[PDB]
């Protein structure tokens, strides 16, 4: 929100800790900001209905 | 690993070996193994 992080995102790109190891979705203005390495779970955008 | 290089664009696959010498990019696909057989012949038609 204008342009500060939070969460995850903001406390990687705050310098206060490195490494997000976490339920963390691959995104483009997110590897702009903090680069990720190489995804070891697919998943996508998916709906459930009863 | 040559002068033709360039920015090879093929259904390759992402290695450990591979990566070890080469840099790959965010894949464009996803896929497994899924062993093929060709398909039976059903015999079963009530002939006799």
């Amino acid at each position: 929100v204008n342009n500060v992080w939070n969460g995850m995102i903001g406390e990687v790109v705050y310098q206060r800790a490195v490494m997000a190891v976490g339920s963390l979705t691959i995104n483009e203005e997110r590897s702009e900001v903090v680069d990720f390495s190489v995804p070891f779970v697919e998943t996508g955008i998916s709906v459930m209905v009863s | 690993l040559s002068g033709q290089a360039d920015m090879i664009v093929a259904p390759l696959t992402i290695n450990n070996e591979r990566a070890q010498y080469i840099e790959f990019s965010k894949p464009f696909k996803y896929q497994g193994l899924t062993i093929l057989v060709k398909k039976e012949i059903p015999r079963s038609t009530l002939d006799s």
